[PDB]
C-alpha cells in the first residue's frame, strides 16, 4: 500500500573497505597468465580461483607449485585444459592487476568437507566445487578407457594411502606443517611473536591430522589406525599393529612405482594418468625429511625424478 | 611360507558374509603346478572367527610364526607372490603384472563395495538372513554389536552411490513410503553394477581370457555371493539381459567347478584356546588393549 | 428418564482410559527407552503448581539430547510447555470450564514438518462420558468439514458394564467424503474389584481383548491379546511389582521376546531406573539407564522436603 | 535522628566457618566507624549486601538497640559447604535462550582463609553447540574480588549460522568494587573498575553448503577461516546511578572498555543511558541511548589484519530496530564485513496503559527513534574518522508494546525505516524481540 514508500532516502552502498584485509589477499594469491604472450579476455564473472593448502617454489624452473598431490594435480590439470601457464610469484611482487585465473591459498575450514582444493566461480553469482565435486569431474574425462581407469585407482588408491600414512606418522610436526598449512613460519624465535606462532603449531598440529584422514574415505578403508589418533594412551598393543600396517603400504607401494616405469613414454600431450604420476614424484621430491618414500624415489627411481620433470616444462613459459 | 590363515566359517566352509574369505579357500586349492605349490606349502587353515587376531579388523589374515601379520585378500596375495624362487591358478609374466595388480585392486575396491550393500543394507536379505548367520559365528553374549557395527559400515561406503488407529494407518503409510524408496534406490543399484562390471569386462580382456588369474577368483566370488541370496534371481535377470545368457551361464559353471572341489591341498588346524574369542578371552583382549 | 436414576447407575471411564490399567501401568511400553539418561526436576510451587524439567540423554538417538519442560498447574488450568533440540515445540492446554465439560488443545511443531493442531471436547455425565476430538479443522468454500474426527460415546447400562461406540471420520481434500469407520467398546469391573476386563471390537472385525487383575497390595498383573479367513494375533502379558524402594515391570510378548523396566528408589531426592528389551528369535536387543533428581525451587518446599 | 553513637565491639552468630581474621577486616571496614544512628542503620545494610555478594551469608540480621555504648549483634546462616546441583536458564541479547547446569563447592577455611568458591559449568541451547566453565572465585578483600576462568566453548555466529567458532582457553580477572563513595557521586550508586587477562585459541570455519547461496563465500570470508591464538589485556569500568538495574525510572549509566592485545590492536568503547520520568504516578518516561566504538590497528605497516570476530557490528532487534542483525555496515559481496568505529543513539518514550483495570502491569507503549553508522575509518586522523562517521546515517521508527520484567524485557513492535543505504537489510513491518540489553 502506502509502506512502500519507505525509506524516504536511499544512498549508493557503503564504499569504505579495509585496507589490511586487501594486503592479506595479495600474499596469497598467484595469478595464472596466459601462454601466448600477455593478454586478457577474462570478465570477473568467468574467473575462478583455486583453493590449495600451501605453496612452494620449485628449484629448478622457479615456479609455484601446491604442496599436495591432489592440489598439484588440479592445478596442472586447469592449465593444460585452459592454456595457463604456472605462477611464479604472489600479488604482493605485482601490485597491479587485471583479470586472471588466480589460486589461494586457504585453510581447511573454509568449507563444510574441511579437504581442499575446491573451486570458486564467478563473482556475483557464485559456484563452489567442493574436493568431491572435482574429483568426480577429473574422474569422468577418463571413463572411455578401461585399463587408463584401472591404473588411476590404483595411484589414488594404494599410493596416497602409502604417503598419507608416512606424512602424518613418520614426519614431524615441523613437516608436516609445512605442507598442510598455510600458518606463517620464521625457523628463528627472535621476536616476541615468533613464540606464539610455534606454540600454536604445538597446539593445532593434531587437529589438522584428522581433518586430513577424511579427505579420500581414508577413515574408511583404514578405521583403526584413525581411531587411534583420537585418544591419549600411546600404548604398545596399538603401535605393534600400526607398524605392521605401515610396513605393508609401503612395500605394495614400491611395486607400483617399479610398474610405472616401464610406461612412461607420451606421444604429445600428457594425459590424466602423466599429470599424475608427475604430481605424486614432485611433491615427495620436496620434503626435506628423509622418509621411506622419497628415499626409495631417489635411489631407484631416477626416471621417474626426470619424467616428472620433463613434463612440468609443457607448463612453464 | 610357514604360517596360518584365518578366516570366517566353520565345519570347512567358509560363510557367504565374507566374499574374500571365499575367494581365499578357492586360491589354495588352485595351486596345483610345483612353482604354484611352493607358493602356499606350509599354510593352514583356521576358521577362528574372531577379529581379535587382525591387525585391522578383518579376519584374512596371514601371521607368518613370527608376528608378522598381513591382512585382506589382496595383500595376502600379494605378499604369497613375492616369495617365488622361480624355479589351474596362473602366474602372470612380468611385463603385465602392474595391469593385475589394478584389476585385483579395482575388484576390491569397487565391486565389493557392492556386495556389502546386497548383505547388509537390503533388507529382504539382511532381515531374515544375514542376521542369522552370526548366532552361529560367535558366542551368546556376541550375537548383537558385530551385525549392527557391520551394517552401520556398509552405508558409509555406498551412501553416496546408492543414497490410536488413525496414526497406526498413518504408519502403515510410511510402509508404502519404504516401498516406494526401496523400488527408487533398486534403480542406481543396478545402473551402478553394470557399470562397475562393464568396465572390469573390459579391462580384463587385455590379458590372456584362457587362464584363471588371483584377480579372477575374487571376482566370481562376489558374484556367488551376491546371486546366492535370496534376493538374487533380480540381479540375475538384470546382468543376464544386458550381458549374455551364454556368458554368465560361463560364469556360473566356473563358479560351481571352483565349489566342487577336493580338500586335499587344504591342511586345517582346530582353533586353540587363545585363538578361540570366548568371553574369557574377548575381555582379556579389552583389558589388554587399554593398557 | 426415570428409571435411570432408580437404576443407579455408576459414570464410566473415559474411551481412552479403559486399558488404561493394562497398558499404562502393568505394561511398559511407554516408560521404555535406550541410552543414558539424567533428570533435574526443580518445582517452585504446589498450590499453584509450576516446575521445570530438564532432560540430558546421550547415547540413543531416539531421545533427544536437551529437552526442557515447563508446567503450571492452577485449580481449573494446566498448561504444559517443551522445547527439544532442533526447535521441537510442544504445548498442551487443559481448561475445565465445569465439573462435566473439560476442552483441551495440543500443538506441535517439528520445524520443517507441518505444525500439528489438535483440540478435544469432553463431557462425563452422570451416567455417560462423551468426547469429540479434531485434528486439522478445515472448512471448504461451500462449509464442509476437512480434517480428522473421532467421537465417542459410552454409558453404562448396569453399575458394573458400561457399552458404547466410537465413530472416525477422515477427510483429507474435500472434494470427496471421508471414510466413516465404526467400533464398539465395552468394559466390566468385577464386583470385589479383583479384575476388570476391557473388550474392543473394531470396523474390520479385528478384536482386542484386555484383563487387568491386582494379586496383592503389591503385585499386579495384566495381559493384552489383538487379532484380526486371514486372522493374526498378537498376546502381550505383564507384571508389576510395587515396593518402597523401587517398582519392577515386566512384559513378554507371544513373539517370544522380553522387556524390564525397574525404577530403583536409593535417596529421599535421588531415583534411577533401568530397562533392557531382549527378543532371542529375533536378535534384537536394547539397554537403557537412567537417573532422576528432585529438587525444590522455593525455601518453604525445600524445608518441607528436609523435614 | 543525630546522637553521637560509638560502637566497640560485635557479636557474631555462626560464623564458624569463616576465619575471625578475615570477618574483623569486614567489620572494621564497615560497621564501626559509624559515629550516629542514621549512618549505623546504613552501615549495617552496606554489610549485609557485602556479605550477601561474597557468598559468606544468605541473609544478615543485626540487633542494635542493646547498648553512647552499644554492641551490635549479626546474625549469619551458613550457606551449604557441600556440593550444590543447581540448573537454570539465562537470556542472551540476540534472541537465544540458554540453559545450564551448575556444580558448586566451598573450600573449608582450613585449607584456604580466604573464602574460595569452585564451579563447573555447563552450557547448551540453539547457537551453543557446547560450553563447559570452570569457574573459581576468591574474596581477597571486602571490596575486591579475583576470578580465574577456564573455558571451551562451540558455537554458531554470524546469519543463518553461517559460521562455526571454537574457543579454548583461560581468563584471570580481578574485580575492584570501593565500599563508599566520596560523598559526591540517600541513593545507592555502583561503581567498579575490573582488570582482566586473557588467552584464547579459536578457530573458524564455514559451515555454510556452497549451493544453497553464495552467501559466505565472498573474499573476505574465505581469509578469515582458520586457527588463530591471542592475548588480550582489558579494563572495564561501569557507574550506575540509575534507580532500577531492569525497570530505570530516573538517573543515568556509564560504561567504559578498552582492550588491547599487544602489537596487535586497540579497541575502546563507551556508552550513556540516561532516563527522566515525567509524570506524579511515572505514566511517561523518557529514556536516552548513545553509544561509541573505535578500533585501531596497532600492527606494523597495516600487517596482521584484525578477525572479523573483533569487529564492530550493528544492527538487529537489539542494537539498531527495524533492521536484520548483521545488517549494517560495509558489505563485501553479500557479507557484513564490520567496522572499525561506530556511533549507535537510540531514543524511546515508554507510556502506561491508559486504561485503569490495567495500570500496575508491566506492559507498557513504546514509541522508539533509532539510527547510528559503522565504517571503516582509515587509521590517518580522528579528524576524517569523524568527519566521515557524520553524515548518511540509518534511522529507523515505530510503536509496539514491551513487557520489562525484572528478569528480562519483552517486545513486539511495528517498524519503519525512516532513512538506509540500497545494500541495507531492512526489516519494516512487525519484529519480535527478547532479552536484556537494548538500544
Amino acid at each position: 500500500r502506502i509502506f512502500d514508500t519507505f525509506p524516504l532516502q536511499t544512498y549508493a552502498a557503503q564504499t569504505d573497505k579495509d585496507e589490511a584485509v586487501a594486503l592479506e589477499i595479495q600474499r596469497r594469491s598467484y595469478t595464472f597468465t596466459e601462454r601466448g604472450g600477455g593478454s586478457s579476455e577474462l570478465t570477473v564473472e568467468g574467473t575462478y580461483k583455486l583453493g590449495v593448502y600451501n605453496v612452494f617454489l620449485e628449484a629448478n624452473t622457479g615456479a609455484a607449485l601446491a604442496t599436495d598431490p591432489w592440489c598439484l594435480f588440479v592445478q596442472l590439470a586447469l592449465c593444460q585444459k585452459n592454456g595457463l601457464v604456472l605462477p611464479t610469484h604472489s600479488q604482493e611482487q605485482t601490485p597491479s592487476h587485471t583479470c586472471n585465473h588466480e589460486m589461494l591459498v586457504l585453510s581447511r575450514l573454509s568449507n563444510p568437507d574441511e579437504a581442499l582444493p575446491i573451486l570458486v566461480e564467478g563473482y556475483k553469482k557464485r559456484i563452489i566445487r567442493s574436493t568431491v565435486a572435482i574429483s568426480e569431474i577429473m574422474r569422468s574425462r577418463i571413463l572411455d578407457d578401461a585399463e587408463q581407469l584401472m591404473y588411476y585407482t590404483l595411484l589414488d588408491t594404494v599410493l596416497y594411502d602409502c604417503w598419507i600414512t608416512q606424512i602424518i606418522f613418520c614426519a614431524s610436526d615441523a613437516q608436516f606443517m609445512e605442507l598442510y598449512s598455510c600458518q606463517k613460519l620464521s625457523g628463528s624465535i627472535v621476536t616476541p611473536l615468533d613464540v606464539e606462532n610455534s606454540l600454536l603449531q604445538k597446539l593445532s598440529a593434531k587437529s589438522l591430522k584428522i581433518s586430513l584422514t577424511k579427505r579420500n574415505k581414508f577413515q574408511f578403508r583404514h578405521r583403526e589406525i584413525v581411531k587411534s589418533m583420537q585418544g591419549v594412551y600411546h600404548n604398545h598393543h596399538n603401535s605393534v599393529n600400526q607398524e605392521q600396517v605401515l610396513n605393508v603400504l609401503f612395500e605394495n607401494s614400491k611395486q607400483v612405482l617399479l610398474g610405472l616405469k616401464d610406461m612412461l613414454k607420451s606421444d604429445g600431450q600428457p594425459t590424466y594418468l602423466h599429470l599424475k604420476i608427475a604430481s605424486y614424484i614432485l611433491c615427495i621430491t620436496n620434503v626435506k625429511e628423509p622418509i621411506k618414500l622419497k628415499t626409495f624415489v631417489e635411489n631407484e627411481c631416477k626416471e621417474l625424478v626426470q619424467f616428472a620433470q620433463d613434463t612440468l616444462k609443457n607448463f612453464v613459459q | 611360507v610357514k604360517g596360518s590363515v584365518h578366516l570366517w566359517g566353520k565345519d570347512g566352509k567358509a560363510s557367504l558374509i565374507s566374499v574374500d574369505s571365499i575367494a581365499l579357500v578357492w586360491f589354495i586349492k588352485l595351486c596345483t603346478s610345483e612353482e604354484a605349490k611352493s607358493m602356499v606349502a606350509g599354510l593352514q587353515i583356521v576358521f577362528s572367527n574372531n577379529t581379535d587376531l587382525s591387525s585391522d579388523g578383518k579376519l584374512p589374515v596371514l601371521i607368518l610364526d613370527n608376528g608378522t601379520k598381513v591382512s585382506g585378500y589382496v595383500n595376502i596375495v600379494q605378499f604369497l607372490h613375492k616369495n617365488i624362487c622361480t624355479s589351474d591358478l596362473a602366474i602372470v609374466r612380468k611385463k603385465d603384472r602392474l595391469l593385475e595388480y589394478s584389476l585385483l585392486n579395482y575388484v576390491d575396491v569397487e565391486i565389493s563395495r557392492l556386495t556389502d550393500y546386497q548383505l547388509f543394507l537390503n533388507t529382504k536379505n539382511y532381515n531374515e538372513y544375514t542376521k542369522k548367520l552370526f548366532s552361529k559365528l560367535l558366542y551368546f553374549p556376541m550375537w548383537y554389536n558385530t551385525p549392527l557395527q557391520l551394517r552401520s559400515q556398509a552405508r558409509e561406503n555406498c551412501e553416496e552411490i546408492i543414497g490410536k488407529t488413525f496414526k497406526i494407518a498413518h504408519k502403515n503409510k510410511i510402509k508404502g513410503k519404504q516401498e516406494l524408496q526401496q523400488v527408487k534406490y533398486n534403480l542406481q543399484f543396478d545402473n551402478r553394477l553394470q557399470s562397475c562390471v562393464s568396465n572390469w569386462l573390459a579391462a580384463r580382456k587385455k590379458l590372456d581370457d584362457s587362464v584363471i588369474l588371483s584377480s579372477d577368483l575374487l571376482f566370481l566370488a562376489n558374484l556367488y555371493v551376491q546371486l546366492g541370496l535370496p534376493d538374487g534371481n533380480r540381479i540375475r535377470s538384470k546382468l543376464e539381459q544386458t550381458f549374455g545368457s551364454e556368458l554368465l551361464n560361463s560364469m556360473s559353471n566356473k563358479i560351481d567347478d571352483f565349489v566342487h572341489r577336493p580338500s586335499n591341498n587344504l591342511e586345517q588346524r582346530d582353533p586353540q584356546f587363545r585363538e578361540q574369542g570366548n568371553v574369557v578371552m574377548s575381555l582379556y583382549n579389552l583389558a589388554c588393549k587399554y593398557i | 428418564h426415570s428409571h435411570r436414576q432408580s437404576l443407579e447407575l455408576v459414570n464410566p471411564g473415559t474411551v481412552e482410559n479403559l486399558n488404561k490399567e493394562v497398558s499404562r501401568d502393568v505394561f511398559l511400553s511407554q516408560y521404555f527407552f535406550t541410552g543414558l539418561r539424567a533428570d533435574l526436576n526443580k518445582a517452585f510451587s504446589m498450590n499453584p503448581a509450576f516446575q521445570t524439567s530438564h532432560t540430558f540423554s546421550i547415547g540413543s538417538q531416539a531421545l533427544p539430547k536437551y529437552a526442557f519442560s515447563a508446567l503450571f498447574a492452577n485449580d481449573n488450568l494446566f498448561a504444559q510447555g517443551n522445547i527439544d533440540n532442533d526447535l521441537s515445540v510442544s504445548g498442551r492446554l487443559n481448561y475445565g470450564w465445569d465439573k462435566k465439560n473439560i476442552s483441551k488443545v495440543n500443538l506441535q511443531i517439528s520445524d520443517g514438518q507441518p505444525t500439528m493442531c489438535q483440540l478435544e471436547q469432553d463431557y462425563q455425565a452422570s451416567d455417560f462420558s462423551v468426547n469429540v476430538k479434531t485434528l486439522n479443522p478445515s472448512f471448504s468454500e461451500k462449509g464442509e468439514f476437512t480434517g480428522v474426527a473421532v467421537a465417542s460415546f459410552l454409558q453404562s447400562v448396569t453399575p458394573q458394564l458400561a457399552l458404547g461406540l466410537e465413530t472416525l471420520y477422515s477427510r483429507t481434500d474435500g472434494s470427496a467424503p471421508g471414510d466413516a469407520g465404526v467400533s464398539y467398546l465395552t468394559r466390566y469391573v468385577s464386583k470385589k474389584q479383583d479384575w476388570i476386563f476391557s473388550g474392543q471390537l473394531q470396523a474390520n472385525g479385528a478384536l482386542i481383548a484386555s484383563l487387568w487383575r491386582k494379586v496383592a497390595q503389591n503385585v499386579e498383573a495384566g495381559i493384552e491379546t489383538t487379532l484380526q479367513p486371514t486372522v493374526e494375533g498378537s498376546t502381550t502379558i505383564g507384571a508389576k511389582y510395587e515396593y518402597r524402594q523401587s517398582v519392577y515391570r515386566g512384559t513378554l510378548d507371544s513373539n517370544g521376546k522380553v522387556a524390564c523396566f525397574l525404577e530403583r528408589k536409593v535417596l529421599p531426592t535421588l531415583s534411577v531406573l533401568f530397562c533392557g528389551e531382549i527378543d532371542h528369535f529375533k536378535n534384537d536387543t536394547k539397554i537403557g539407564c537412567g537417573l532422576q533428581f528432585e529438587t525444590a525451587g522455593n525455601q518453604e518446599l525445600l524445608m518441607l522436603q528436609q523435614g | 535522628t543525630l546522637k553521637p553513637i560509638r560502637v566497640a565491639g560485635v557479636v557474631t552468630t555462626g560464623t564458624d566457618h569463616i576465619d575471625p581474621s578475615v570477618l574483623q577486616a569486614y567489620l572494621d571496614d564497615t560497621i564501626m566507624k559509624s559515629i550516629t544512628l542514621g549512618q549505623l542503620v546504613k552501615n549495617a545494610d552496606v554489610l549485609n549486601k557485602r556479605l550477601c555478594q561474597h557468598h559468606i551469608a544468605l541473609n544478615a540480621k543485626q540487633s542494635f538497640h542493646f547498648q553512647l555504648m552499644e554492641v551490635v549483634s549479626q546474625l549469619d546462616i551458613l550457606p551449604p559447604k557441600t556440593f550444590t546441583a543447581k540448573t537454570g536458564t539465562n537470556f542472551g541479547n540476540d534472541n537465544d535462550a540458554e540453559a545450564y547446569l551448575q556444580f558448586e563447592k566451598l573450600i573449608d577455611k582450613k585449607y584456604l582463609k580466604l573464602p574460595t568458591r569452585v564451579n563447573l559449568e555447563i552450557l547448551r541451547g540453539t547457537k551453543i553447540h557446547s560450553s563447559f566453565l570452570f569457574n573459581s572465585y576468591s574474596s581477597l578483600s571486602p571490596q575486591s574480588i579475583l576470578n580465574l576462568k577456564v573455558f571451551s566453548q562451540f558455537y554458531n555466529w554470524n546469519t543463518n549460522k553461517g559460521l562455526d567458532i571454537g574457543q579454548r582457553g583461560a581468563r584471570l580477572s580481578l574485580r575492584y568494587e570501593p565500599l563508599f563513595l566520596h560523598k559526591l557521586l540517600n541513593e545507592s550508586p555502583t561503581l567498579f573498575h575490573e582488570w582482566f587477562l586473557e588467552t584464547c585459541w579459536r578457530s573458524t570455519k564455514i559451515c555454510s553448503q556452497g549451493t544453497s547461496a553464495p552467501y559466505m563465500y565472498s573474499g573476505t570470508m574465505l581469509s578469515q577461516a582458520g586457527d588463530q591464538l591471542r592475548t588480550i589485556l582489558g579494563h572495564t569500568f561501569v557507574l550506575d546511578k540509575r534507580d532500577h538495574i531492569m525497570c530505570p525510572t530516573k538517573g543515568s549509566m556509564l560504561k567504559w572498555s578498552n582492550e588491547l592485545s599487544p602489537g596487535k590492536h586497540l579497541k575502546t568503547q563507551l556508552e550513556l543511558n540516561s532516563v527522566k520520568s515525567w509524570m506524579n504516578d511515572d505514566f511517561i518516561t523518557f529514556s536516552t541511548t548513545i553509544k561509541t566504538g573505535y578500533l585501531k590497528n596497532l600492527s606494523s605497516q597495516q600487517s596482521l589484519p584484525v578477525h572479523i570476530c573483533d569487529k564492530f557490528q550493528s544492527g538487529g532487534p537489539s542494537d539498531i530496530r527495524g533492521f536484520q542483525t548483521f545488517g549494517l555496515g560495509p558489505r563485501d559481496l553479500y557479507d557484513a564485513v564490520g567496522g572499525d568505529a561506530f556511533v549507535s543513539y537510540g531514543l524511546s518514550v515508554f507510556s502506561r496503559l491508559p486504561w485503569k483495570k490495567v495500570e500496575k502491569s508491566n506492559f507498557r507503549l513504546h514509541w522508539f527513534f533509532n539510527g547510528g553508522k559503522l565504517v571503516n575509518h582509515d587509521n590517518t586522523s580522528l579528524g576524517n574518522c569523524i568527519g566521515q562517521l557524520s553524515k548518511e546515517h540509518s534511522t529507523s521508527t515505530g510503536i509496539g508494546l514491551v513487557l520489562r520484567h525484572p528478569m528480562a524485557r519483552f517486545e513486539l513492535n511495528f517498524t519503519l525505516p525512516i532513512t538506509a543505504h540500497e545494500n541495507d537489510l531492512i526489516r519494516k513491518g512487525f519484529q519480535f524481540g527478547l532479552g536484556l540489553a537494548f538500544l
